[PDB]
């Protein structure tokens, strides 16, 4: 009926003046824009169907080419910046924050897709598709007494379409939008649905990327034991999310850090410094490296959960962007901690596979590493036993490694390098 | 992430 | 300080 319609044949159904050949015609186009292989966008906007269907939007009398439309339009939408920006220059903004309160909940839904798409393009059409007024009636389609009445299908797109109004960060959304959407948030990362945890989490973890005053609106929520308890779900697509969020929250202030020591987050860590997903590990150690900038209350938490050793296992062995991170995770507890917890991290077995890493081909990660022997010495001297620890140095390799980087390409390496062997070999 | 745009399809 | 964001 509607199969692989031709654009000419589309566009001459909509332009009679007949109602049901215009949705005739509309339906044809949602399948064609509805294929997998290359639909034909740019053809259907050099057509000029845009404004067609944005009207399409306003015919409550019908009902089926309001969807249709509706629907068209969000696979417009889900293209490029230009493609996505010739749907807001036909007026689908306001025309579909309008249909979010249809009577028929098939095409609710897919208003709240299309603005996701809309919204998901960057930061200015979010904050247009905000200013036209769409966080109201977006979230008074959640507000029932238990979730779970709601369709699954249209609470995962309500749950992704308010995610992406939380998203991108120049600007980040504005202060009172994301006041104003957080308490349904927070109800959404309760909810028992996967797909809905996953980008409660996602949201999550937008909102907690920046400075410290946007970590604190979401951790005065309370969310921070939930989170910790989703970064020990076992479905990898919940756990990435989460722990994107616990490890934003604690770029922040001590205090917010101490807020998921409190919650428990760090007995999760022996399994994400050591899941088999790359990104995970990567994620948790760069965590771990952020922990370790805290107090010397903090970095003893991270003793405690016996974690060092698991330190000493990642900067062992794991992708170099995982070493990376805690090399940097080493340097930044031996900068922070007491002599006792730096004696500790070398009784741990810190020096043999530090000193590995220095043969890196990364300049930055061997002046993370020489500031990090450097600290050990200097804790060492404290105790006297340097004599102790340059032996250690010498039986594992180190002294020939650092003895090279005297002759390195970099100022600070070079420099910082015959700076230890001019003071302690 | 989770995608920025999203195709509803058949 | 030693924090180091995203």
């Amino acid at each position: 009926g509607t199969v692989n319609w031709s654009v000419e044949d589309i566009v001459k159904g909509i332009n009679s003046n007949n109602l049901e050949s215009q949705l005739q015609a509309t339906q044809a186009a949602r399948k064609l824009l509805s294929r997998e292989k290359q639909p034909p966008i740019d053809n259907i906007i050099r057509a000029g169907l845009i404004p067609k269907f944005v009207s399409f939007l306003g015919k409550t009398d019908c009902s089926p080419i309001q969807f249709e439309s509706a629907w068209a339009l969000t696979n417009i939408a889900s293209g490029t910046s230009e493609q996505t920006k010739a749907v807001v220059d036909g007026g689908a903004i306001p025309a579909f924050i309008s249909l979010l309160a249809s009577p028929h909940a098939h095409i609710s839904e897919q208003a709240v897709w299309a603005l996701g798409n809309i919204a998901g393009d960057g930061s200015a059409f979010r904050d247009l598709v905000i200013k036209h007024g769409a966080i109201d009636p977006l979230l008074a389609l959640l507000a029932v007494p238990d979730l779970s009445t709601l369709a699954c299908g249209y609470l995962r797109n309500l749950t992704w379409t308010l995610s992406n109004l939380c998203r991108n960060k120049n600007p980040a959304p504005p202060l009172d939008a994301v006041e104003q959407i957080l308490p349904t948030l927070v109800r959404l990362l309760h909810h028992n649905d996967p797909e809905v945890l996953a980008d409660s989490c996602w949201a999550i973890s937008y909102l907690t990327d920046g400075p410290n005053e946007r970590i604190e609106m979401v951790v005065k929520k309370g969310v921070v034991p939930q989170l910790v308890k989703l970064l020990g779900a076992t479905e990898l697509p919940i756990v990435t999310p989460a722990l994107r969020a616990i490890g934003n929250i604690v770029t922040g202030t001590d205090e917010q850090t101490q807020k998921v020591i409190d919650a428990g987050a760090l007995a999760v860590f022996p399994s994400l410094l050591t899941n088999p997903k790359t990104n995970i590990q990567k994620e948790a150690t760069w965590t771990m490296s952020n922990i370790t900038a805290g107090r010397q209350d903090q970095i003893q938490q991270v003793v405690n959960h016996g974690l060092v050793p698991f330190l000493v296992g990642v900067l062992s062995k794991a992708d170099f962007k995982t070493q990376k991170e805690a090399a940097w995770a080493i340097t930044n507890y031996t900068s922070g901690g007491t002599v006792e917890q730096i004696v500790y991290l070398v009784h741990c077995g810190i020096i043999e596979p530090l000193m590995n890493l220095l043969s890196a081909k990364d300049t930055k990660i061997i002046q993370v590493i020489l500031d990090a022997i450097s600290n050990i010495f200097q804790a060492a001297e404290k105790l006297g036993e340097t004599e102790k620890l340059s032996i250690m140095i010498e039986e594992c390799g180190g002294l020939d490694k650092i003895e090279a980087l005297q002759r390195h390409e970099n100022e600070s390496v070079y420099k910082a390098s015959l700076n230890l062997i001019e003071k302690y070999f | 992430s989770s995608s920025l745009k999203r195709k509803r399809l058949s």
